[PDB]
DNA sequence: ATCAATATCCACCTGCAGATACTACCAAAAGTGTATTTGGAAACTGCTCCATCAATTTAAATGTTCAGCTGATTCAGCTGAACATTTAAATTGATGGAGCAGTTTCCAAATACACTTTTGGTAGTATCTGCAGGTGGATATTGAT
DNA sequence: ATCAATATCCACCTGCAGATACTACCAAAAGTGTATTTGGAAACTGCTCCATCAATTTAAATGTTCAGCTGAATCAGCTGAACATTTAAATTGATGGAGCAGTTTCCAAATACACTTTTGGTAGTATCTGCAGGTGGATATTGAT
């Protein structure tokens, strides 16, 4: 059988889904996560689904986007693997912790 | 010539209050002059969106109370909201 | 003849506050309580950070507040930080911190 | 309404193939054990903040329900403008 | 019977920018060229978009302008990039962009 | 029933100028929606601020070409700035 | 004897600056790429506080142009006036 | 002939820094920078003290707290001393890149 | 361990830069009296949003194998820290004049209000088309040998 | 460099979700036209506070010597990638019901606006005083041996 070697299929996905657009989370899950979250803040609270759509849109890009910063602090460190420090000094530098 | 307002006094009141034997210096008071105007500005402002956001012509109390929730972290607010509500509550009861 | 802030129980000027409102193009009218629960807030907040910056002129040997008390004050505090978070005291200098890889071999 | 569904533990719905595609889409390569649990707990914060500031406009409305604008204007609130959804 | 916009060589509305300017509060007063010079501005602003937008479908062999040759005309431009350097345009995706030590071999 | 406005037929007409074969989605034509109300209130805000910070009460082209100038970056702020100079002088001229 | 305004900024000066900071160890590298950092946050700061004052027909920078333009750029400073 | 090890020295600066709150940079070399490069906006520029002032604090203030951040991306990499590329992983995440 | 070089600490002292306090206006509050403007209340009926279930489609989880990355370890060369000595620049305190800011003027421009006209939005069907998502099959790229 | 496995590119074709097209349309604005009110540009000016320059205190530059940090090198243990197969969740497109926004009309309560009195707040000016910085002496930290 064949067999692609590690990393080789990883930038195959790194091309894939730079390319496209869509959500890359499926869709009920988040919105169970929206609404458990909510429930906590407000009980009996209903969603227009365009809500719940732009806070996914919201959600993707901000991961995505720490995700760039999270690697570019991964190479700092002479690492091509992200790890949770690299997460940490991401969020610290942004002002986020 | 002109007149400079200021919130220099009404600090300095509140300051003698809370520490009846501690003075301040120029700079210090100019810094807390910035701070009142700066978060006068930011309550102000949520509450004007708020307001244009609910096609209201009126900026009332409930905007401000809701502006103080979204800009103070949370028992900054909690007390904020205290404070608001109770010197409302003392100025409408008052003959 | 008795000023809204004495009215409202405040050494925050309501009055101040109420024209501040209207001349700031906030919104086209602006209600009676809201000046007061603004006043009420600043007057609050004021007296939140002059407490602790009073606190730290105290702990430094000092009866006079310099900017110096004003950002220990904010910085040491959690929800002040916060809310200060892209502000910049003038002459406030920074906390006393000192990552502990740098410190000598104990 | 015969009875109303408890929400529990949500966020293991946030699946690591889907945080992996997210990472891949941000540009990574490799990606440590941790990273699933360390990114679930990121959303978690950000979604509460998000969330926190639209349930306090859809409130201050006096409604029930969460509208696309009580999210739109959160988001513009926390510096993270979102464009394609009324504002 | 003539549009202030035509007047002003725009096709962008003059007269809706000046009521949303008044409906805003902004100011007191509205001078009658702010919103003939705003009105201006913001369809100089859609032209650039759009202009980079379709070219950016065109390269992508498409008669019609999607969210994504939005995204692409603004990140691909230095510009436009800085003045929406803090927005989120729904269904853009991100700029194709792998960092050079990940690539394979030496 | 219900009314609401949008930039739509006027980013469509602009569209036309420029790429007479090109359409547009429905999901680009609301980014675009959303880009111009979000240019619109950003440049009003800086020109609010800047009258308010000279005591003026009136907002004039000269305070909304100061708003481009804070908030556009150099090639665009520039022209900018000739386009909406250029469409006020032709506006008074025309009349 | 010429040299740059910005050279002026001296390497002990950065170095202090940096101790503030709590930084250690600096390379020799650092003080031009500081100056650099330098030049960059006082155009943009500079650009903005002067464009204001021209809006107000004024021949001398206030400090109220500054605070001004460091609000703006979302860089509050406290102490100086507004 | 006593001498300090290198770091001792260092430290001892950091905390004599830290615990005060003076401008670290002379006044009038600062003052000539902001002068010239006020210059390449508009010409025959006079500045208020306080403005000179404000802009010094400014400064300061955000190198700073940048050099926090760049201490933090040279400990990330295992390091005690600040290189150029730590600024500039520090700036990248900042989004001042 | 000892021994000494230097940094750091505390107590006390004192004149002066920078606080507080006392005063005499008066701009702007507060009071007082009509003059609008507003945004629930109550009563609409009418969609979106929520729930459920079945059929169909797509993704997640698991088991297994091992490539290659991370982190430990060790070391030597170079570069930055420490510091003495040599050199330069900044700080300080002293004086004309630019220009900010204060005042008074008036007309060009902005608000107001009241008919007159038209362009923008949607609603109802009407018509149509770009392209997603399914097929080719020819053209790469990767990795075993 | 050679073969073959598996991915990728690109080609044409074709149903249709979504986009362009009227047609009525109507109405909510945008425009037009006097009629009233005023903001701020202008010009003149007085006097703060800004720039220039000639006084001392403070720092920067430079050379030298070496401690110890950084980067290179090497490698083993094991984590995380690849991938086949199994297992689970989501998606899609039904349908129905209630619960809530949303359009609409009433005036009672609220805030604007205007004008008249009566301060609290400010600038000026006149005292008071925290504490910066200096000195002395005791003892702590650091680093050599
Ligand atoms: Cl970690
Ligand atoms: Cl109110
Ligand atoms: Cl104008
Ligand atoms: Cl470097
Ligand atoms: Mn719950
Ligand atoms: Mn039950
Ligand atoms: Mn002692
Ligand atoms: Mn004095
Ligand atoms: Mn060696
Ligand atoms: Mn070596
Ligand atoms: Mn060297
Ligand atoms: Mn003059
Ligand atoms: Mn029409
Ligand atoms: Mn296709
Ligand atoms: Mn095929
Ligand atoms: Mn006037
Ligand atoms: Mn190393
Ligand atoms: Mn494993
Ligand atoms: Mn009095
Ligand atoms: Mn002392
Ligand atoms: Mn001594």
């Amino acid at each position: 059988p064949h067999r692609y070697r590690p990393g080789t299929v990883a930038l195959r996905e790194i091309r894939r889904y730079q390319k496209s657009t869509e959500l890359l989370i499926r869709k009920l899950p988040f919105q169970r996560l929206v609404r458990e979250i909510a429930q906590d803040f407000k009980t009996d609270l209903r969603f227009q689904s365009s809500a719940v759509m732009a806070l996914q849109e919201a959600s993707e890009a901000y991961l995505v986007a720490l995700f760039e910063d999270t690697n570019l602090c991964a190479i700092h460190a002479k690492r091509v693997t992200i790890m949770p420090k690299d997460i940490q000094l991401a969020r610290r530098i942004r002002g986020e912790r | 010539k002109t007149r400079k307002e200021s919130y220099a006094i009404y600090v300095y009141k509140v300051l003698k209050q809370v520490h009846p034997d501690t003075g301040i210096s120029s700079k210090a008071m100019s810094i807390m002059n910035s701070f009142v105007n700066d978060v006068f500005e930011r309550i102000a402002g949520e509450a004007s969106r708020l307001a244009h956001y609910n096609k209201r012509s009126t900026i009332t109390s409930r905007e401000i109370q809701t502006a103080v929730r979204l800009l103070l972290p949370g028992e900054l607010a909690k007390h904020a909201v205290s404070e608001g509500t109770k010197a409302v509550t003392k100025y409408t009861s008052a003959k | 003849a008795k000023t809204r802030s004495s009215r409202a129980g405040l050494q925050f000027p309501v009055g101040r506050v109420h024209r501040l409102l209207r001349k700031g193009n906030y919104a086209e009218r602006v209600g009676a309580g809201a000046p007061v629960y603004l006043a009420a807030v600043l007057e609050y907040l004021t007296a939140e950070i002059l407490e602790l910056a009073g606190n730290a002129a105290r702990d430094n040997k000092k009866t006079r507040i310099i900017p110096r008390h004003l950002q220990l004050a904010v910085r040491n505090d959690e929800e002040l930080n916060k809310l200060l978070g892209r502000v910049t005291i003038a002459q406030g200098g920074v906390l006393p911190n000192i990552q502990s890889v740098l410190l000598p071999k104990k | 309404k015969r009875h109303r569904k408890v929400l529990r533990d949500n966020i293991q719905g946030i699946t690591k193939p889907a945080i992996r595609r997210l990472a891949r889409r941000g540009g990574v390569k490799r990606i440590s054990g941790l990273i699933y649990e360390e990114t679930r707990g990121v959303l978690k914060v950000f979604l509460e903040n998000v969330i926190r500031d639209a349930v306090t406009y859809t409130e201050h409305a006096k409604r029930k329900t969460v509208t696309a604008m009580d999210v739109v204007y959160a988001l513009k609130r926390q510096g993270r403008t979102l464009y394609g959804f009324g504002g």
